[PDB]
């Protein structure tokens, strides 16, 4: 019963809250999703596994 | 065992999203007019921001 | 005295007026957005029906 994301008023400062919002972008632009790691090891192996 | 000199990327904060506080430099108490909520028998204290 | 064997007819019953009740067979727990209800520095916890 609880949301995997939310927006909420509350005391903060814009700057920090900023930094923070690149922090996030920068991270989730480096994501990958276990069937690309499939893909990756599996070439690696030369195709022995 | 993972020997890398891994970084630490993901980290939370549950805290708020702040780096600025506002403090009292100097003290100060004066009379009011309303003193507390009231509700029925029970009384709540007046806290400000 | 009185020594006839008389029954009883007329009885009271100040509870509820059911004779089904709903039991739980599997418990389980969830991760909920709201935990309480809150009244000035008072809060109350959430009871279902």
């Amino acid at each position: 019963a609880m949301s995997e994301w939310v927006d909420v008023f509350e005391t903060s400062d814009a700057l920090t809250v900023s930094i923070r919002g690149r922090w996030m972008a920068r991270l989730a632009r480096m994501n990958i999703n276990p069937t690309e790691i499939e893909w990756a090891l599996t070439e690696c192996a030369q195709g022995y596994v | 065992l993972l020997h890398a000199d891994t970084p630490r990327l993901v980290t939370w904060d549950a805290g708020l999203c702040t780096s600025f506080k506002i403090v009292p430099i100097v003290p100060a108490q004066v009379p009011q007019d309303v003193l507390a909520y009231t509700f029925f028998t029970s009384s709540y204290a007046i806290q400000s921001p």
